[PDB]
């Protein structure tokens, strides 16, 4: 479809219509365009380790994709996984350069263990993103503190 | 403007019964983050239920919360003696909290007679210039009791001050202390100081006495 | 316009961001003397209006399907172009074709007389 | 194991500024909201205001003028100041942690952790230390009862303990009674087995913080 | 406007750049037959005006603090977007909002009559 | 703050004001926007090896960042470092692909030696950039000829 763009005017949020032209919406500079990463715990999702694990799975045939966000939410619950296959070989890829853990986490749940790895990459079964430092990825990277959330695109007040 | 009105004001019923506490909102809640609190005597309130229905950790399954937008209700099913407290409803909305009047909940029980004890004024207190006699009624139910002071069969009206504890959270009993305060001079006039007690659990009045010199 | 349909919503937003002011206390713009990786962020709070924040959470939920399909289409690993693309689309909507001064698709207003 | 602890002067001079301090232990103030609740003796709870660790504050509409809340992250404390103090502001003052969720537990902005509460009496009068007198009957020996008497003090409260917390069973410490003199007076009692009456000595542990007194009085066995 | 405050200044600029004309002598655009890495550059000299060159050196010195903070904020390794972003900002200044023909923030001039 | 943009009109350089709108400034195509890398030797900085070395140091906790420039200045003095720790392990990272030496250097000072390496990356203590082939980095890469300079952004005459 089309990536929705949200307009904020006098503390009122409206979704921009791709067909309707609103001349009142003003964009004086690119600094008014912000991408926000809102964490799933804000939506009240279950944050315990056994319940969050059920939201992630392995699948081959889908290459990983990453987007940037400029602002994130302080997360009370973040996760850091070190899952390995029974034979000992690592099950998650080490994070490439530039990808760092979520900047602000209070409780970091160190998830470890050994299980069968059915695929090449760990994806979010509900469609959300694994939010890292200013980068939103579709894939869980080994040993890096992430916080599952989603991304919005806003045009901010002047 | 946002005022939470709680009903009933007071309530008393037996162990095992179901207590239903209600709390209406003046204006419709714009953010249903309702909560219920239990406050034991002298303690800060404890969180029973948050977010209209989610029980706080460590709160028994008896406490259940529900709501409909304007009226929210807390039901304490299968009441136990430990549930004696005062219960407040709370509403967080538009960056402000509001509370309720509170519902004071008494747990009934079969009647228990008071255990009367009388206490002479101590030695050092008399040396200070004032003497006080104390009558103690320990672990009784119901809460209503008549403690009548009579000195040499002369009733004393105007010098007795009573005080009753809060309900005991295990045996559901009250306790009372009647204090008779007098100057060191007027206490010297008479010699027999007694305390008579009437109660529903006493088939006849109980009078415990102490003579001046003992 | 948005309306929240999520089960719950946290009406207050405690945020972090680097895209904010740097008072540039002398020699702190220099990376050698600059803050470490953990201290490059600023913070803030938007508890003012409960409704706007709950609307943001739904928008972030609703943009997910279109954003995920966008990433399926592109081939590069990391996509930063999205925000710069939205600005180009913004200008192309208003100033893309011929602009009729009093027309409905032209944001031109004649002077006040 | 997070604990809150309010601190405040037991008596506040009227028409002055009143300051209370909440001290958080076992948890970082950063990232949570922190409330101030006050409760006039024998009445409902009133919410004074709240404050985020960053600093943004919103207060009760009816009290926003006479109040100002402040936080100090270097000391891990939240402070409350009430100006133009009258007699209505006499209450016990609580600080509470109203958070959306902590760790995996959701509290949905319900206040999970509270302080112990600090009582603040607003009066022109001054402090007055208490006097203790034992409660002992004419000799007898079944089940016996004994206690202490705390007379003439101001202001509320006074905390009485028995044998330094060792004796908890059957200990009823009666609420304060406001005498005609204007000073408060209460009494503690305890039912003790008459058999082991003379085996263990029984001592009171009274404590009046506003006047800084912590005296101990024993009770005669009379076996 | 700039004014040089550096201790010294080299008033002549001997530059190199690839962003220039390629006469495209047949089959030299093809990489297989094209020039090697060292010969993809053109040269030039700007000794004409001493003042402009000294102004450039100060501008390059003054843009450093803002550019360094920009790089602290972004997370990608290499940033090419800066020049394309400046062009978008240029258009958004003049044609971002409603344009009042004779207004001060509208670069529209009515015809000559 | 804001990355300053310089306008050149009839051999006159003025800094564009972010608040003041000058309709006379014309941008007909992106080819009029140029990024220039001016070397520090143009500012008269000391170019001898012992003096230039004092301008660089090692620091951990700052990830490297790179920007592109489209035109550079012929440098009389460039540097190429191969510093190693006492135990023998390399002290500077090998340059990633696409990063090549400065295109035009007359004298290339081959700096070598063994010293303690206090950090993960070598930065410029004065804030300048290490200019490579059309890429300006904040970090010294091993074995690649660089030339310390700074970057300006210009909108050129038509
Ligand atoms: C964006 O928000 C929607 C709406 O909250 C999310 O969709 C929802 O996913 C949950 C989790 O599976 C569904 O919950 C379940 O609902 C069934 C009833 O259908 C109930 O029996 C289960 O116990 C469970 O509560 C929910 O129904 C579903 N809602 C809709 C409208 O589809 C969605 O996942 C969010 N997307 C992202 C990327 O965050
Ligand atoms: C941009 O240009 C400024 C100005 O030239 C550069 O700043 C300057 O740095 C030099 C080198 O440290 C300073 O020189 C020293 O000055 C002291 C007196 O303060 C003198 O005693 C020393 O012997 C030495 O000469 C100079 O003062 C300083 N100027 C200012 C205004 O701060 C700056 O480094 C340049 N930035 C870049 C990225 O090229």
């Amino acid at each position: 479809r089309s990536i929705p763009l949200g307009v904020i005017h006098n503390s009122t949020l409206q979704v921009s219509d791709v067909d309707k032209l609103v001349c009142r919406d003003k964009l004086s500079s690119t600094n008014q365009l912000r991408s926000v990463g809102l964490n799933l715990e804000g939506n009240g999702v279950a944050t315990d380790v056994p319940s969050a694990t059920k939201r992630w799975g392995f699948r081959s045939g889908v290459p990983p994709k990453v987007v940037n966000y400029e602002a994130g939410e302080w997360a009370e619950n973040c996760y850091n996984l070190e899952i390995k296959k029974p034979d000992g070989s690592e099950c998650l890829p080490a994070a490439p350069d530039g990808i760092r853990g979520f900047p602000r986490c209070r409780y970091v749940h160190k998830v470890s263990g050994t299980g069968p790895c059915a695929g090449d990459f760990a994806f979010h079964k509900e469609g959300a993103f694994f939010l890292y430092d200013r980068l939103a990825s579709t894939v869980i990277y080994r040993g890096t503190t992430f916080a599952e959330g989603v991304v919005a695109f806003l045009i901010l007040p002047q | 403007e946002i005022v939470l009105t709680q009903s009933p004001g007071t309530l008393s019923l037996s162990p095992g019964e179901r207590a239903t506490l209600s709390c209406r909102a003046s204006q419709s809640v714009s953010s249903s983050y309702f909560a219920w609190y239990q406050q034991k005597p002298g303690q800060a309130p404890r969180l029973l239920i948050s977010g209209t229905s989610t029980r706080a950790p460590g709160i028994p399954d008896r406490f259940s919360g529900s709501g409909s937008g304007t009226d929210f209700t807390l039901t304490i099913s299968r009441l136990e003696p430990e549930d004696f407290a005062v219960y407040f409803c709370q509403q967080y909305g538009n960056s402000l909290y509001t509370f309720g009047q509170g519902t004071k909940l008494e747990i009934k029980r079969t009647a228990a007679a008071p255990s009367v004890f009388i206490f002479p004024p101590s030695d050092e207190q008399l040396k200070s210039g004032t003497a006080s006699v104390v009558c103690l009624l320990n672990n009784f139910y119901p809460r209503e009791a008549k403690v009548q002071w009579k000195v040499d069969n002369a009733l004393q009206s105007g010098n007795s001050q009573e005080s009753v504890t809060e309900q005991d959270s295990k045996d559901s009993t009250y306790s009372l202390s009647s204090t008779l305060t007098l100057s060191k001079a007027d206490y010297e006039k008479h010699k027999v100081y007694a305390c008579e007690v009437t109660h529903q659990g006493l088939s006849s009045p109980v009078t415990k006495s102490f003579n001046r010199g003992e | 316009a948005i309306v929240n349909a999520q089960p719950k919503c946290n009406p207050n937003l405690h945020y972090w961001t680097t895209q904010d002011e740097g008072a540039a206390i002398g020699l702190a713009w220099i990376p050698y003397f600059g803050p470490a990786a953990e201290g490059i962020y600023t913070e803030g709070l938007m508890h003012n209006q409960d409704g706007l924040i709950c609307g943001l959470r739904q928008l972030a939920n609703e943009t997910t399907q279109a954003l995920q399909l966008f990433l399926r289409a592109t081939t590069e690993l990391r996509t930063f172009s999205i925000l710069n693309r939205k600005a180009i689309d913004f200008l192309l909507q208003r100033w893309g074709g011929t602009c009729h001064i009093l027309g409905p698709d032209c944001c031109i207003e004649p002077h006040d007389w | 194991q997070v604990q809150l602890q309010e601190s405040g002067p037991g008596l506040g001079k009227p028409s002055e500024t009143l300051s209370l301090s909440c001290t958080v232990s076992g948890a970082s103030i950063r990232g949570y909201f922190w409330n101030w609740i006050r409760q006039p003796p024998g009445k409902g709870l009133e919410w004074i205001g709240y404050i985020h660790s960053t600093g943004s504050t919103n207060y009760n509409p009816s009290l926003k003028s006479r109040v100002t809340i402040s936080v100090d992250t270097s000391k891990n404390q939240v402070s409350l100041n009430v100006n133009s103090v009258t007699a209505a502001d006499t209450a016990v003052y609580f600080c509470a942690r109203g958070a959306w969720n902590v760790a995996t537990v959701y509290y949905y902005y319900g206040m999970d952790v509270w302080g112990q509460g600090t009582l603040v009496t607003v009066s022109s009068a001054s402090f007055k230390g208490p006097s203790v007198f034992p409660l002992a009957p004419s000799s007898k020996s079944g089940t016996a009862a004994l206690g202490c008497l705390v007379k003439d003090y101001f202001p509320e409260p006074v905390t009485v303990s028995w044998n330094s917390g060792a004796l908890t069973s059957g200990v009823h410490t009666f609420p304060a009674v406001l005498q005609s003199s204007g000073l408060y007076s209460l009494s503690s009692v305890v039912t003790v087995p008459s058999s082991s009456l003379g085996t263990q000595t029984y001592i009171c542990n009274v404590n009046h913080k506003p006047s800084n007194t912590k005296v101990d009085k024993k009770v005669e066995p009379k076996s």
